[PDB]
């Protein structure tokens, strides 16, 4: 018949092919597909989701819900700061966000950071968000995290300030500390000390190549 | 302020968090013929307000079958053994103006979860109290029941990151009322009401409740679900 | 290391089908050819579920509900004669299995079986979407006896079948000892109502329970 | 010539595949198709021909015919009731409709039931045959399935009732109980005792789906 | 299990095709290769008949008059050398047949037949509708003799062939048995006039005699 | 199925042959190709490039 030559390579097993595979059951005719609610058709889809970045993760506070919560209410050391890199750093390793980049070796994109402020409808204060850039070191003062990139993010106004971080990528990053401007001013009512909540989710659109196996997983 | 009614149940209302972009709708076969009850069944079915402290750690209703004793819908799943709903859940807080606080409200479809002490199961008494919401605890616990410790809800994933679902924050310092809308997610058309679990409802306090001592030492968390498009199997002979 | 300008955009690698659909080894086993004729250590069984190891486990678990033919290879060896072939009996949900290696399930007619004869490429038998509801569902807060009875969390629509392997030989003149490693493969496999990762190890292969684990690593302070 | 590669699955022998077989007799010329009557082109024709169900299995009534004949003519208690399923059921594993669906693991559909009366021209009564559904108990009085589904089948104008029972199918069922509306009314000529008979078909369409090996062979 | 909402519509595994087009071993035996020159334990024969095993059987008598292709391909395995290879005989109805391994009806150029050397994927030999009639006959009402003689309801139109299988290594220092799986599978089939399914159990392989059997299992009252 | 038949040279390994070679990666999509200066089509762009030449190479 038709002369044919074997490559190298043929009755060989690559575990990653995509060859016809000989079907079992050829009667069988498989269940009608019902539209189910809710359908995944791409992993950054779930990237895109905010959720609650724990960070006050300090050694005693990790097994309770007070790793989410950042206290509010000394004015010369800041109120928090951590790397903004989703991965090999413990804020934001096990996010939403930092979970799904885990199993990929090559990512690249931008991250949005919402900060909720979780206190009285009465307190009123600033907050100072500066940002470094991932070769730029900390600031250690006030005045020197003024003169950078920051956001003076006034409380009374708006209780919810959105970020969006980008440069972050592996194959040395960011830093997101916040600084009291004012002392949250509050009446006499009301509660002195106050809560904020963070999120993290994919700013716009965010690019990831090359799959491996998780890390937490033993 | 909209005053919603349906049926014979007015409420007082204060935007939707429609679960997964779809809104519950109907099935659409003469071998299986189901049953839309229609009448009753949508009406509002207020649950017991529950007091959150500034201990509190969180609760969590289990779906279909937490309305099991509440009328014609409670009703309707001793007589069809087959059913599906929607249920539009409005969470209010109706606290003060100085009381703070953060609240998750998330939906969960398909929750199961894991016994406190492993090697073994729970007794089905655990899970669910019908209308009567089971709290978590602040701490591990052990036991013949439900490991309902925060950071690790029910389910041994991370509570931080509950908000995949459709969720909704509820915030005292901006607004006080939540709705969701769950379109009856499940991999049959029509399952047994009492057997199977399809969401669970878990109100879980982020930021903790506080307050001075002059206010009301709790905050009322008010649960209303409406099954909507409700329907059943048939009855009748064909 | 260095922090190099990764510069491209591309998701094609996280879609479901390219995320799920890679072919992991889920079930080594022993099975011997001669000697004690009543005996279970002469086939395999292994039923097959999704969550055989934590690896393959936690992926499915992103998901609450997905469907997928799976397309299986057989990898299988020999120790200790003449040329050997074997047989890959995969049962259906609703199917008779054997007691013994010499048992009548084997010759029946509706469990199709690959009869692998030593030397050739490897065995592949592939199976499609067979559960009676529309997806599997890899969580299922339900009971699967009515009035809350016991086994909580199994439903038996999320049942794909098992997979019996023997000789076909009927006897050695020594003791010939064959390993298999079963290589699962989810094939045009779709997800819906995505799930948050698992965060706390495994404990059993059917069920959920846990230990309560910590949420992330700890740091010193919250401005370290 | 052609450059090929084995794939995973060459030189295997796969029980359900569908090649083309080299033919051992070629030059052999098959007999021509004459038409004969009766050809079958579908399994589930034979599960919608009507076929005697032997309701009266009772312990010493299954070797005879006394297993088809219901008896009738005590109003206290039903006349008749079996599980309403063509598997699992004593009653109705062995129909045509039964045994059909023995050979398959997944079916769903609808059954109807014709009570044909096997008594006098001049016998007249009437029975009460209720149906419940899945999930609901069986009627233990006469009024209470009066309250549910039920055909009060009047025997002296019709002597066959047809019923059609839905949601039918296994991968818990039904009731067909029947009652003592009145006792058989009879002229002094005709005889006191009377028989029913019953049958089950398919009602309009069957499904079915996995097929396996029937449990009744040894 | 549960009962579930089974939803879906489907005929199309209850088509006859689908049914009976399903490969089942239907014959088991060894043969030698050396030793006792004139013997019947050097070769197998295996009438071909749909009246093999009883799970097969049943099926074929759902329906009286029935043709369909056959489509037949062994397994052979070996015990105990060179590489052998085997000989796989098919005779038609009208066909002579081997007294002994050293016959000369193994060289008739009619009779086809495969040559399988061991290593291979299996032998397979496809047949096509031989009989004289148009139907292959499940059940046959007559005498095959005229005037009510003997050998009651074996008619000769549903006559298949025989399958004569040997080594065609002529020797060997040692003994070498062999067995053989024949995966007989009906093909392009089609069927007449249906039948009742057999109820009682079979008891030969050659007759429909039977023992008087209940109708179904008892129960204890008419209303239980 | 098609009736095939293996020529001499089936199953062998020729060093320089240009056959299909099955991918171990397929899911995974390279780098998009930027634009880098100075590329080589040729190996003889390179021998018409002047260079000295050492011609007064004697013993020391």
């Amino acid at each position: 018949g038709v002369p044919v030559l074997n490559t190298p390579g043929s009755n060989q097993f690559l575990t990653s092919d995509d060859y016809q595979s000989p079907s079992a059951m050829p009667q069988f005719d498989e269940t009608p597909e019902m539209h189910i609610p809710g359908e995944v058709r791409n992993l950054m889809e779930i990237a895109e989701v905010d959720s609650v970045v724990p960070v006050n993760n300090v050694t005693g506070k990790t097994k309770s819900m007070d790793a989410y919560q950042i206290p509010v209410g000394d004015k010369t050391k800041p109120i928090f700061s951590f790397q903004m890199d989703p991965g090999y750093s413990s804020v934001l390793k096990r996010t939403l966000l930092g979970e799904m980049l885990n199993y990929y070796a090559h990512w690249s994109g931008s991250v949005k950071l919402t900060f909720l402020f979780c206190g009285s409808a009465m307190a009123t204060g600033k907050l100072l968000i500066s940002y470094s850039p991932p070769g730029a070191s900390v600031p250690t003062s006030r005045k020197d995290a003024m003169l950078g990139t920051h956001i003076v993010w006034d409380i009374g106004l708006q209780s919810s300030c959105v970020l969006c971080v980008p440069w972050i990528s592996q194959s040395s990053a960011g830093y997101i500390t916040c600084w009291y401007q004012t002392n949250i001013v509050v009446p006499p009512g009301a509660p002195t000390s106050c809560d904020v909540l963070c999120f993290a989710s994919a700013c716009n659109d965010f690019s990831v190549r090359l799959l491996r196996d998780t890390p937490f997983m033993a | 302020v909209r005053s919603m009614t349906l049926g014979n149940s007015t409420i007082t209302t204060q935007n939707v968090v429609v679960g997964y972009g779809e809104w519950p709708s109907y099935l659409s076969t003469a071998e299986d013929q189901p049953t839309q009850p229609d009448v009753a069944t949508c009406r509002f079915y207020t649950l017991e307000s529950v007091q959150w402290e500034k201990t509190s750690p969180g609760w969590w209703w289990k779906f279909p079958e937490a309305l099991k004793n509440m009328g014609l819908f409670g009703q309707n799943m001793h007589y069809h053994y087959l059913g599906r709903a929607g249920y539009t859940i409005h969470v209010q807080c109706n606290a003060s103006k100085f009381h703070q606080g953060c609240l998750l409200v998330v939906c969960v479809p398909e929750a199961e979860m894991g016994c406190a002490d492993t090697d073994t199961t729970f007794p089905a008494t655990e899970l669910t109290t019908e209308d009567t919401p089971h709290v978590f605890t602040s701490d591990s616990i052990t036991g013949k029941k439900v490991q309902a410790a925060v950071c690790n809800a029910g389910m041994g994933v991370g509570v931080g990151n509950l908000t995949i679902f459709p969720h909704q924050w509820i915030n005292l310092r901006t607004n006080n009322s939540a709705t969701i809308v769950i379109p009856y997610i499940n991999s049959v058309p029509m399952d047994n009401m009492f057997r199977h679990y399809n969401f669970t409802l878990m109100i879980i306090p982020f930021a903790p409740l506080n307050f001075t001592d002059g206010a009301t030492a709790y905050v009322p968390i008010t649960v209303t679900i409406a099954p909507m498009y409700a329907e059943y199997n048939g009855l009748r002979l064909a | 290391q260095t922090r190099h300008v990764v510069n491209f955009h591309s998701r094609s690698e996280s879609t479901i089908e390219n995320f799920m659909g890679r072919a992991a080894c889920v079930f080594m086993d022993q099975y011997k050819i001669n000697g004690e004729e009543t005996s279970t250590d002469r086939f395999a069984v292994w039923t097959i579920n999704i969550r055989e190891m934590a690896q393959l486990r936690r992926k499915c678990e992103m998901f609450t509900y997905m469907r997928f033919d799976i397309e299986m290879t057989m990898v299988i060896t020999s120790c200790q004669m003449p040329v050997l072939t074997h047989q890959i009996m995969y049962v259906p949900p609703g199917g008779p299995i054997p007691a013994k290696v010499d048992g009548y399930e084997w010759q029946t007619s509706t469990n199709p079986s690959v009869f692998w004869t030593e030397g050739n490429a490897p065995p592949r038998i592939s199976i499609p979407f067979i559960s009676v509801g529309n997806a599997y569902s890899s969580f299922y807060d339900g009971w699967s006896h009515f009035t809350q009875d016991g086994t909580y969390g199994y439903t038996t629509l999320n049942a794909m079948g098992k997979l019996y392997i023997r000789h076909v030989n009927r006897s050695s003149p020594h003791q010939i000892t064959s390993t298999i490693r079963v290589y699962f493969k989810p094939k045009h496999i779709k997800a819906w109502v995505p799930r948050p990762p698992r965060l706390c190890p495994y404990i059993n292969k059917r069920d959920v329970n846990f230990v309560v684990t910590e949420i992330t690593d700890s740091r010193t302070s919250i401005t370290d």
